[PDB]
């Protein structure tokens, strides 16, 4: 009896433990594949951006064509 | 608080600009030396999203004026209110653009958009907490059409989490400058599908109609216009303005009214041109809107409204209310309650009560398909091309510029007929 | 000893956190000061309402509370308010910009900007505590800063204080006086993240309080100051078992063991009575036969609903003021026979009653009239689940067409955290009637 009811105590310590550390977890990652996810959206909004001042330098040396 | 920073582009962006801030500045309180003399603390609550405070307490506009050429621009500082601004904002060319998209968006504009980003640059560096950019300009000219838009994308590279506001004014050959007006608008709006957040569309041919039809002129000048656009530019911000719940931001306003990203061109409308049945009958009207399309032939995606001075907030409640219920089919069924109604007890000057209809309509297709159908009758043929590729431009980017139109009018269209159940 | 910290997150909840501690103070006879001229034990002490309250050397109450906004507007009307003495200005915390209705920006882009702040914050109450009992979560479902940062907040304080208790008072969108279009998507997300991070939450519904002032307090356009009053007095029922004692005064833990058979079916249906004006209550007096009456007339529940569609699996009567057993047995011996109470087969059919003697109080000048005896009954019902069914179905015919969705793609999250969310709420709906199934 003493033996299981080390064991009941133990296992409960165990289960608090194991919620704490999933929810610990559970949260890094999501917020880790947050940061990344909109870091993704800004750098291909910026970088079609940048295609856009790479074809206005296609404008300007296109008329600097006199002769 | 939230700062708004304020930009005037071209001839017709300084000029409907200045009425703006005329109008506004009447309704804060704030005199042409940037003084207050109003009554209400409501009027400085929220004073600081479109003025900054200096020393002596004066108010001044976070504004910034440009175009390329300096003759609309020295008419706004000897106007009145035109020591109200900052008179190192003026930022001046002197070449203008001939009302051409590639002088405004590639050369002449290109010249001088850094000067401009230097003086956006510092009105923003110190912001508390910056809210994003207001343009006013116009689609159909050269600067504010051209330089206009590359102030846009130029100001999204240095601030691309930040709202993005455009007040566009599109041409019609009603009060036609020019007639190269459809080229210009058509590579706007592929600019604007892109690169704003949010643009009021406001039609010069529903304004002329408007001066014509329901105001009698058969003459109608450009103030006349510009009556309108003011009072309309006052209404669409008085949630911003004032202390409010509703639609209280930019970035709330596009949340709630921009349910997919490239449908973000509103329908303004305005009432009165006694009650507030009569009110709410008015705003929802088809001739009251300052776009040129009738929302009877499209549907609904959302819609704000905002009812300025003081009446029955429940009889108004009702009103709204029963508006949806009898015009359910003009409203998009899988978006629920896609109606946001605001109450100012602050009314504009010389009205007693007035409404602001702001609505995201699939019917606003009718104004591109105008303004598409002007662009192909003239692309047909080539016509005036050598304003354009005498600027370097190549006829890939009119092709685009044009399907890229004709994607955004199928893509009313493929919502205007979108079901559930 | 078992004190209790509350978190007030968003407009909503910070507005209706105004509304209860004033409400508390004016139960316990604390002034906008601080100062309880009744409490003799000056700096301290293990009364009752020490539950809620702290006490500083200076003799001033403390309220265990967090305010907590992404945006400065609505807690400046607390710093600057009537019971602006009664914080410390640490509690009170504000960010620049708030998440624009948008739980993403609550969640992530906003809230992991303030999140350290704010747990540092509760960690400096919870220290002050000889035996923290839990905390109580005060958020809207459909805010961007009461959905996304709530949701942050709970998952963390799973983190930082193990399986502690964790209650809600969330507020349930209405259409009547909501704020955004994207009101069902947060309510959904949130619902879905703090689900398995909540022993209890008591749903309102901004439409059944809404209504419940027009008709029974003949408000013509009730506001929020209308609506958070009414809301204080069902919160206040529900901790005044904490905040003060007697003989028959059943603890809301107990309650709570017979509220929650399941942990995912952990939303009671609250029923409050009575909401009478004072020109009504002028001329009648309301016993405690008529207020258990008011209980099962669904016009006075919390949420709208329909019991008679459902089950229930408890069914709590929490009484204050002149209210003596003898009378509420007799009245419950009625309802038991002139009204059909349905329970699962698998339940008791009792009545869980406890008794307040403190009598309950109104603010002056407001709406609600002072009454001599109220009861809020707090029922396990399946039920509620239609409260579910509703939202999920607007979530629904929204997200067919992600309509809105590039908003909160845009900041960081996935379509997959959508449907993710929503097979939750199908599950959780399919829990319901799993429950009111008779045995086999
Ligand atoms: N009962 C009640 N509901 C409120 C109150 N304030 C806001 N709400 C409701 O809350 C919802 C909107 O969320 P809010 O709490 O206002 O927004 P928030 O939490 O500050 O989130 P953000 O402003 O987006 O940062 C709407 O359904 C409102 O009806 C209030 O004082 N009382
Ligand atoms: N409503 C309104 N429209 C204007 C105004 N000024 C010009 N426009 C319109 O703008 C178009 C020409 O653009 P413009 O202002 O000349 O461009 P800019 O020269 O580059 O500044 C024409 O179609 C006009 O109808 C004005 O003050 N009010
Ligand atoms: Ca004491
Ligand atoms: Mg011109
Ligand atoms: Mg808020």
């Amino acid at each position: 009896k003493r033996e299981h009811e080390r064991e009941v105590i133990q296992k409960a310590i165990e289960e608090n433990n194991n919620f704490i550390k999933m929810a610990k977890e559970k949260l890094a990652q999501k917020m880790e594949s947050n940061k990344e996810n909109r870091e993704a959206h800004l750098a291909a909004m910026l970088e079609r951006l940048q295609e856009k001042d790479k074809h206005a330098e296609e404008v300007r040396k296109n008329k600097e064509l006199k002769e | 608080m939230r700062e708004i920073v304020h930009i005037q582009a071209g001839q017709c962006g300084n000029q409907i600009g200045a009425k703006f801030w005329e109008v506004i500045s009447d309704e804060h309180g704030i005199d042409p030396t940037g003084s207050y003399h109003g009554d209400s603390d409501l009027q400085l609550e929220r004073i600081n999203v479109y003025y900054n405070e200096a020393t002596g307490n004066k108010y001044v506009p976070r504004a910034i004026l440009v175009d390329l050429e300096p003759g609309t621009m020295d008419s706004v500082r000897s106007g009145p209110f035109g020591q109200i601004f900052r008179p190192d904002n003026f930022v001046f060319g002197q070449s203008g653009a001939g009302n051409n998209w590639a002088k405004g968006h590639y050369t002449e504009g290109a010249e001088l958009v850094d000067s401009v980003l230097d003086v956006v640059r510092k009105e923003s560096e110190s912001c508390d907490c910056l809210q994003g950019f207001q343009l006013t300009h116009s689609l159909g000219g050269g600067t504010g059409s051209g330089m206009g838009t590359l102030l846009i994308s130029k100001i999204r590279e240095e601030y691309p989490d930040r709202i993005m506001n455009t007040f566009s004014v599109m041409p019609s050959p009603k009060v036609s400058d020019t007639v190269v007006e459809p080229y210009n608008a058509t590579l706007s709006v592929h600019q604007l599908v892109e690169n704003t957040d949010e643009t009021y569309c406001i039609d010069n041919e529903a304004l002329y109609d408007i001066c014509f039809r329901t105001l009698k002129l058969t003459t109608p000048t450009y103030g006349d216009l510009n009556h309108l656009v003011s009072a309309t530019m006052s209404g669409v911000t008085t949630c911003l303005r004032f202390p409010g719940n509703l639609n209280a931001d930019l970035r709330k306003l596009a949340v709630n009214m921009v349910p997919f990203p490239r449908l973000h061109f509103f329908m303004p409308g305005f009432a009165p041109l006694l009650t507030v049945p009569e009110l709410t009958q008015q705003m929802f009207d088809s001739k009251n809107m300052m776009a040129a399309c009738d929302p009877r032939h499209g549907r609904y995606l959302t819609v704000a409204a905002i009812f300025r001075g003081r009446m029955s907030m429940k009889e108004v409640d009702e009103q709204m209310l029963n508006v949806q219920n009898k015009n359910s089919s003009y409203f998009v069924e899988w978006i629920p309650n896609n109606v946001k109604t605001a109450v100012c007890d602050i009314p504009p000057r010389g009205l007693k009560m007035s409404a602001t209809f702001i609505g995201n309509s699939t019917a606003i297709q009718e104004l591109f398909k105008r303004i598409s159908e002007q662009f192909t009758a003239m692309f047909r043929r080539k016509a005036f091309l050598h304003w354009y590729t005498g600027e370097g431009m190549d006829e890939m980017e009119f092709t685009e510029a044009e399907s890229n139109m004709n994607d955004l009018v199928s893509e009313y269209q493929q919502y205007q007929d979108a079901t559930a159940d | 000893m078992r004190e209790c910290i509350s978190i007030h997150v968003g407009q909503a909840g910070v507005q209706i956190g105004n509304a209860c501690w004033e409400l508390y103070c004016l139960e316990h006879g604390i002034q906008p000061d601080g100062q309880m001229p009744s409490d003799k034990t000056i700096g301290g002490g293990d009364d009752s309402f020490n539950t809620f309250f702290s006490e500083t050397g200076a003799g001033k109450h403390v309220p265990r509370a967090v305010f907590v906004d992404l945006e400065p507007t609505v807690i400046d009307e607390v710093r600057t308010g009537t019971y602006r003495q009664l914080f410390h200005p640490e509690q009170l915390i504000t960010g620049k910009e708030d998440a624009a209705n948008n739980y993403a920006r609550g969640h992530y882009t906003i809230g992991k900007e303030i999140i350290d702040l704010v747990l540092d914050r509760i960690r400096k109450l919870a220290d002050q505590c000889t035996g923290l009992q839990g905390f109580l979560v005060f958020h809207s479902f459909g805010g961007g800063t009461g959905s996304g940062f709530t949701s942050l907040l709970m998952e963390r304080l799973s983190v930082d204080y193990g399986k502690k208790s964790k209650l809600e008072f969330s507020i349930y969108p209405a259409p009547q006086v909501s704020t955004a279009v994207v009101e069902p998507y947060n309510s959904i997300l949130t619902t879905h993240t703090t689900l398995e991070h909540s022993d209890c939450a008591f749903m309102v519904d901004n439409e059944a309080i809404y209504d419940i002032c027009r008709r029974n307090l003949d408000i013509e356009r009730p506001t929020y100051t209308n609506l958070n009053r009414l809301i204080s007095q069902i919160v206040s029922s529900i901790t005044a078992s904490l905040r003060f004692d007697g003989a028959l005064n059943v603890d809301l833990t107990e309650f709570q063991t017979n509220l929650v058979p399941y942990p995912r079916i952990h939303f009671p249906l609250a029923t409050y009575a009575p909401v009478i004006s004072a020109e009504k209550a002028y001329h009648e007096q309301l016993s405690v036969a008529e207020i258990t009456n008011a209980c099962f007339e669904p016009a006075n529940q919390m949420v709208k609903c329909d019991p008679r569609h459902g089950k229930y699996m408890a069914c709590c009567l929490l009484y204050r003021g002149d209210v003596v057993p003898k009378d509420v047995n007799a009245a419950i011996a009625t309802i038991k026979t002139k009204r059909s109470i349905q329970f699962v087969d698998w339940c008791p059919t009792g009545f869980k009653v406890g008794i307040n003697y403190q009598p309950p109080t109104v603010v002056p000048g407001g709406d609600l009239a002072k009454v001599q005896r109220a009861v809020c009954m707090l029922s396990n019902t399946t039920a509620i689940a239609e409260a579910w069914a509703r939202l999920d179905h607007k979530f629904d015919l929204m997200y067919a067409k992600r309509a809105f969705v590039h908003w909160y793609v845009g900041e960081g999250m996935e379509e997959g955290e959508f449907s993710e969310a929503r097979e939750d709420m199908a599950a959780l709906e399919k829990d319901y009637e799993e429950v009111g199934v008779d045995s086999v």
